[PDB]
């Protein structure tokens, strides 16, 4: 297995800059927290 | 009404000296209680001479003749009516 | 009438149930335009077919059972 | 590469945190929901509309936490990554059948993202029932996409569930007998039988549901001679299985933060403690109907219910108080984990005695389909589920990813987040006992005050839980490496060091045979 | 470590699982399609890509199994208790069904007429092909057992002979139960009778077919001589789904077919 | 009704809402008695430098923790039993009055002797007159008798409702092609608010239950005028 | 009839580093391909219907 | 009459049967009392209370049902 | 209605084999001619509009949204009444 082993190579997401680690956190749960709010919207939008 | 549950695989001795403290005997408990606080006791029943009832067609073996087995005056009449 | 007709809901050789059926029927319909008057109208239809398929000694120990209030079945 | 070991794993560590990804942003979407609730009743009024869109968006919060967040994390998550390592197992039984379980789950919730988005979505409650539910009064293909969400996540968690019980029973080392392996797994190994006996019940009942709204039968329609109340049945019956399944792992992950931080070599009582969840799951089966107390039933059969749901409070309270009996002479550690551990305690204590007040027909007729039932579960599970869950994760986060979290930072997100959670509940027993309804947009100006202070307690949490993203970043961004870990003697867990590698117990574990 | 000394399989990664989630994405999206906006295309994809995900899984896991032997015994002994579960979650799966036949028809509501089978439906009489349904799954209960004991003592002629009676009758019974669909006097649309009636035995039916190929790919993976007169697991599992299908009908036939009407 | 800052049950207008209130006080107060148990024996835990890590036993202390939550169980199993037979219980109504929730109000049917029938509808918080409550004012108020034991009959002509009045201590479910029956008998005078128990769709909040109990005589008249 | 299992233990057991799914030659490879193909395509089709059906 | 008694063999929160049986004997005994004249008594009993208990739709679309043919009970 | 039979203590395949042509396959044969012969063919039932029959909320998914699946005008009307 060419499996890199390790703290930081045990994840889907690379951990070694930690800005590039800041924004994909915040893309991720942040695109998960606003899509509710869209999803009113979008209904809120409709006839 | 179940379906089912705990599964434990691997069953010896222990697991059915379990099941029988853990559940059997529990089981047990309750519908003691269960029967010891429904322990109503119905009022002797209206006494009507069905002839479908209450059939004498050979005395018994004992006693008078008229009397069954497990008589119970209180609840079971005789085919006159109720004992006393 | 003739005699008690063909009936679907007792369609085999035994009968017994034909003849307890409408003594029962006849029984409850007279008790109930006693108890309502109504002009004390009056069920001969089932006392015509309960006479011609019961055994008189049915009839007569049913009616006795009723005079003493030991009849079983629900009037 | 990242394809072959990210979508085509076989791995349970690797899909084991696949879960805890998926959990943690669904619990995202979970939370959003939850606050568009307490905007809409923040002040008298409305805020969103009619009870349409707030029952819509009621509707998803239930699916999205109970489905996507809860179940996930703590059953795939947490399941996944340390059930082999606590009985020594390579992996588990059927690593390719694991994948799908997991994969399963984003196209699940992708078609109840879908269902709110076409037509005016769902506004039926997480319990979906008829005639609300059918092609008359919900026509549209929402509902019908929420049932295909539930027949495919259902189908993820029962094959789920066929692996742990296959493995928990099959893999563990040949001298060690099933009262020998940990309560967490054990704790999984019941849930995974409820799983399997419950969900099925479901999937016939909602399959009924989509024939009747699709095909013209008539299972729930009185015109043909069907009953909207055989509905709740079925789906009661899976229903209340349903919410043991969620308290079950966690009650398993207290058992083993309680006694790891009270510095015992095991837990008090570990056969009683065997005892009690097996009962729970048990008596857990045949307690349905007290979901139906205003129905109409039998006044006999509603007593029944009654009674059979009320024994329910003596096992669990042999494992309260085991918990307690196990701090006993305890060398206690004050940690983060240890502070959600001992909330959990209390609040799902309290939470589960204001159950047992529901549990009586007579008096739930008042308290049915009132806030009071809102608190209730609210308390089990935002206090309950979600605290085990708090726990678990930030114990077992070195594990994980092998470096270590800021403690100080992690027990400030406690103390905010048990001032958000009962803040925004506690007054929720008032407007319940006061009469004010479930699933209401709007309520009569008596209700103002309670609601407001709710409203205010749902945005403490809301930075909570924010604070913690930052949290995770933080421990990612530092990266200060595991050194020593306590206790491993009686934790196998941690016997690889973080993180264990890729292939752990390739060469098994010894284990003598007395 | 390296080389691992345990029994157990190490399953190589498989695109599989997610192929198969996918189709369940396209099948299932793919029937709003169908029963909404009058499609069936993805429907289509969806089924497609389904059957080659099942080809290929199976197709593996026969690999992994007969031709790379991972199958030790302590593997055996874990595919029997996932087969065990899964027939189980299906009894639970079809007990949905028999409830709710029991429920309407041991309180028959008032617009039926207040009775069962309710007015205006005329039941299929038990004694003419039921009977025959049921004595055509009895007695392939009888030869797939003959088959059985034919592949332990290494008859490979007479287990492929019984084999392929036993998958005739399970055909029969097919063409039998879709004659009975077409001439029956009652649809899915008569009310609760109908409902109960066509998706109870209907699911039950889809079962009979799916344990028919199940049986079939059994037939050639022995023209091949996979099965050695030890291990035969893929055997066991297909007779085990077998029976579990005759049960079902068993309880179908007396409870819907016989009791309820 | 309920009033601003309410923390527990509307004051009973029934007598077995009466029972009930009794009722939660005792099962309160087992409820109090227990968790305040545990938060002392749980700060009672930590709050000592003492240890004894080594094994301890169960079982023995396993039997008082067993026994004793199950003698507690009975003592609110009684009491609520009781009052659930007597509300299921043998009483003989002077009144039929049959109720049927429709989506986003609902009918009431008097019709023992005439077919009197009419719509209670929830009054537009807009066309409130002073002092009017906001969400729980209807148009049609169902009078009835007080001091009388009146047989409820609900029922709903579509999706599934519940009708609902806390005072009188009632709640059953209106569920369409069912006759669900309920005894209702106020003791007192008065305008009595309840509203929908259960989600029917978009004015689930607005569609609330008004009753008038007044003296038979004037009941009879209302009646009358009403058609 | 035949029996030559024999042989394709050899072909499975081969040491060339293949994944099972793919150690049986070009075809293993083609059929991957095509059902990846129309997963992906069917995918990516039923994402383009749920934008279209959101829409009144 | 005041209202419909209490019926014990409909004793519990279910009164759907009640006001199903009653609307059906009524019209059973009327149909009879009509082809039978017997002074063409009348069965009210069963109108007062199939009148009280059951609500006005379900006796009106029966009473339809009766009229076009399509009433599943049996009279 | 049986209760049982001739024991044959050793069961291996050729008592399954036997089982199979001596008992499984003669009865599918009987119950063949049985259905065989009583293969009475029912005359169309009587139509009636009857409103808890013929069932229709939302067309089918197929064809003029009327007909069900397996439908056989011979035996099942519309809900309008016998296709023809
Ligand atoms: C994980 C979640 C969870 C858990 C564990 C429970 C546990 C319990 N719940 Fe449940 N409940 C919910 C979540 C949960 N519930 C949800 C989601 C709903 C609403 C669903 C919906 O309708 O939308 C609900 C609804 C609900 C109802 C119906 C309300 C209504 O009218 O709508 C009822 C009534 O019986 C009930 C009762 C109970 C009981 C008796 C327990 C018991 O398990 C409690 C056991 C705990 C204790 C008893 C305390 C610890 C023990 C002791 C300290 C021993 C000594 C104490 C005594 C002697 C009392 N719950
Ligand atoms: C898991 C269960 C769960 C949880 C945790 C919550 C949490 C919240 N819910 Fe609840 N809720 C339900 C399940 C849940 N809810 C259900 C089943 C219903 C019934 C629906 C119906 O009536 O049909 C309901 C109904 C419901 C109502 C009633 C609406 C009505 O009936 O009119 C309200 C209103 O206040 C509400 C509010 C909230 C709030 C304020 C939170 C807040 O406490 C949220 C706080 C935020 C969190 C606790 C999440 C943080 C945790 C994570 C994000 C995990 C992170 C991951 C890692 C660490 C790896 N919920
Ligand atoms: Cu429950
Ligand atoms: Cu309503
Ligand atoms: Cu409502
Ligand atoms: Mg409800």
């Amino acid at each position: 297995s060419h499996y890199e082993e390790g703290p930081g190579k045990n994840i889907p997401f690379s951990v070694e800059n930690k800005w590039r680690l800041l924004a994909m956190m915040t893309l991720f749960f942040g695109s998960g927290f606003a899509a509710p709010f869209f999803i009113v919207r979008h209904q809120l939008l409709k006839k | 009404a179940s379906a089912a549950k705990g599964d434990h695989g691997g069953t010896g001795a222990r697991t059915w000296r379990f099941l029988t403290f853990g559940l059997a005997l529990p089981s047990v408990a309750l519908c003691t209680l269960n029967s010891w606080l429904h322990s109503g006791h119905r009022e002797r029943p209206a006494f009507i001479p069905y002839h479908h009832l209450r059939i004498r067609t050979k005395p018994f073996s004992w006693g008078d003749g008229n009397h069954t087995f497990f008589h119970n005056p209180r609840v079971n009449p005789l085919p006159t009516g109720y004992e006393k | 009438y003739q005699t008690a007709p063909f009936d679907s809901r007792f369609p085999n050789q035994n009968q017994t149930r034909n003849c307890w059926q409408n003594y029962l029927d006849f029984h409850r319909c007279e008790k109930a335009m006693t108890a309502k008057g109504g002009d004390v109208s009056v069920c001969e239809w089932y006392r015509r077919v309960y006479k011609s398929l019961c055994p008189i000694s049915w009839v007569s120990t049913w009616d006795d059972r009723r005079a003493e209030g030991t009849f079983p079945g629900k009037i | 590469m990242f394809i072959n070991r990210w979508l085509f794993s076989t791995n349970h560590k690797d899909i084991g945190t696949l879960y805890l990804l998926f959990g943690a942003w669904a619990g995202m979407v979970g939370t959003a929901l939850s606050l568009l609730i307490r905007a809409e009743l923040g002040q008298p009024g409305t805020l969103l509309g009619d009870d349409q869109i707030y029952n819509v968006v009621v509707t998803a919060h239930a699916f999205v936490m109970i489905f996507f967040m809860v179940m996930p994390i703590m059953i795939g998550g947490f399941g996944n990554w340390l059930v082999p390592l606590m009985i020594g197992a390579p992996d588990m039984a059927f690593p390719r059948m694991n994948n799908m379980s997991f994969w399963l789950l984003p196209p699940s919730f992708l078609l109840l993202l879908a269902s709110s988005m076409v037509e005016a979505g769902a506004g039926t409650g997480w319990t979906v029932y008829p005639p609300l539910a059918g092609n008359l009064a919900h026509a549209g293909a929402s509902v019908d996409l929420t049932i295909f969400s539930l027949h495919l996540a259902g189908v993820s968690s029962i094959l789920g569930a066929i692996n742990f019980i296959t493995t928990i029973i099959n893999m563990k080392p040949p001298a060690m007998s099933q009262y020998q392996t940990p309560l967490f797994v054990w704790s999984v190994m019941i849930t995974a039988v409820l799983l399997l006996l419950s969900l099925p019940v479901l999937a016939a009942g909602i399959t009924m549901l989509l024939t009747d709204r699709n095909l013209n039968t008539t299972f729930f329609d009185p015109a043909g001679g069907g009953d909207p109340i055989l509905y709740q049945h079925l789906f009661w019956f899976f229903g209340h299985p349903e919410v043991y399944i969620l308290i079950l792992p966690g009650f398993g992950m207290i058992s083993h933060i309680v006694t790891y931080y009270s510095g015992k070599k095991e837990p008090f009582g570990y056969m009683g403690m065997v005892w009690a969840m097996m009962s729970i799951g048990f008596l857990g089966f045949i307690v349905w109907a007290h979901h139906m107390f205003t129905v109409g039933m039998d006044v006999d059969t509603r007593a029944y219910f009654t009674s059979a749901t009320m024994i329910i409070a003596i096992p669990t309270g042999v494992k309260v108080f085991s918990w307690l009996a196990t701090l006993h002479g305890g060398n206690i550690k004050w940690s983060p984990a240890m502070m959600w551990a001992l909330g959990f305690i209390f609040l799902f204590t309290v939470g589960g005695l204001t159950g047992i007040v529901l549990a009586n027909s007579s008096l739930d007729i008042v308290l049915h389909d009132t806030y009071y039932v809102v608190a209730h579960f609210h308390y089990v599970l935002s206090m309950g589920a979600v605290f085990a869950i708090m726990g678990g994760f930030v114990h077992w986060f070195p594990l994980f990813s092998g470096y270590t979290l800021n403690d100080t930072w992690a027990k400030i997100h406690f103390a905010i987040m048990f001032v958000g959670v009962n803040m925004t509940f506690f007054p929720q027993h008032f407007l319940g006992l006061s009469g004010m309804p479930r699933r209401y947009s709007d309520y009569p100006d008596a209700y103002t005050m309670w609601n407001t202070i709710s409203s205010m307690g749902s945005f403490i949490s809301l930075t909570a839980v924010m604070l913690m993203v930052f949290i995770i970043w933080e421990a990612f961004a530092s990266k200060r490496e595991v050194l020593t870990v306590d206790l491993t003697t009686t934790n196998l867990e941690w016997l690889n060091g973080c993180p264990p590698p890729y292939h752990t117990f390739e060469e098994p574990t010894y284990v003598n045979l007395k | 470590m390296t080389h691992q000394t345990h029994a157990y399989h190490m399953v190589n990664p498989s695109p599989w699982p997610l192929t198969g989630a996918l189709s369940a994405l396209l099948m299932t999206s793919g029937l709003t399609m169908w029963f909404h906006f009058n499609s069936m295309t993805l429907l289509m994809i969806g089924l497609t890509t389904n059957m080659l995900t099942m080809y290929q899984w199976w197709r593996d896991v026969i690999r992994e199994s007969t031709f790379q032997g991972h199958h030790t015994p302590a593997v055996q002994k874990g595919l029997r208790y996932g087969m065990i579960l899964f027939i189980i979650s299906e009894v639970l799966f079809f007990t949905g069904f028999f409830w709710a036949f029991y429920h309407s028809s041991l309180a028959p509501t008032p617009e039926l007429g207040g009775c069962w089978p309710p007015t205006g439906i005329h039941p299929l009489n038990p004694l003419e092909v039921p009977l025959l349904n049921t004595s055509v799954l009895l007695a392939s209960g009888v030869s797939i057992t003959w088959a059985h004991h034919s592949l332990m003592e290494g008859d490979r002629k007479h287990m492929l002979q019984a084999l392929f009676i036993t998958i005739t009758l399970g055909v029969y019974f097919t063409l039998l139960q879709a004659s009975e669909y077409y001439e029956a006097p009652f649809t899915i649309s008569d009310g609760v009778y109908g409902s109960t009636f066509f998706v109870a035995t209907g699911f039950h039916g889809l079962h009979v077919i799916i344990g028919s190929t199940f049986l079939i790919v059994c037939f050639f993976r022995q023209l091949k001589f996979h099965f050695t007169s030890n291990h035969h697991f893929g055997f066991e599992a297909g007779a085990w789904y077998w029976h579990f299908v005759d049960v079902v009908w068993l309880f179908l036939y007396v409870s819907i077919y016989w009791w309820g009407s | 009704m309920a009033y601003p800052m309410q923390l527990g049950f509307q004051d009973a207008t029934s007598p077995i809402m009466e029972e009930l209130l009794h009722f939660h006080d005792h099962t309160l107060m087992i409820v109090f008695l227990i968790s305040s148990l545990v938060l002392y024996i749980i700060s009672l835990m930590l709050t000592t430098k003492l240890t004894h890590t080594s094994t301890m036993d169960a079982q023995e202390v396993e039997t008082i923790w067993t026994i004793l939550p199950a003698i507690i169980l009975i003592l609110i199993a009684l009491p609520s039993l009781r009052i659930l037979y007597m509300m299921d219980e043998i009483n003989n109504p002077s009144l039929t009055v049959k109720t049927m929730g429709h989506q986003w109000y609902w009918s009431y049917e008097y019709t023992d002797y005439e077919d009197l029938s009419f719509d209670s509808y929830m009054i537009p918080t807009s066309e409130l007159k002073p002092g009017e409550l906001r969400l729980l004012e209807v148009d049609n108020r169902v009078v009835l008798p007080m001091e009388m034991t009146i047989r409820m009959l609900v029922s709903s002509e579509d999706v599934l409702h519940s009708w609902a009045v806390p005072s009188l201590g009632l709640k059953t479910d209106a569920i369409p092609g069912r006759l669900n029956q309920t005894t209702l008998m106020s003791s007192r005078p008065g305008l009595y608010y309840g509203q929908c128990s259960e989600i029917c769709g978009s004015n689930h909040s607005f569609m609330p239950i008004v009753l008038e109990l007044v003296p038979l005589k004037y009941f009879e008249k209302w009646s009358a005028s009403m058609l | 009839f035949e029996n030559r299992v024999a042989e394709k233990q050899k072909l499975f057991q081969e040491d060339n580093g293949l994944p099972v799914h793919l150690k049986g030659g070009a075809t293993d490879n083609i059929l991957y391909r095509v059902t990846m193909t129309l997963c992906l395509g069917g995918t990516l089709y039923s994402l383009y219907c749920l934008g279209w059906a959101s829409f009144p």
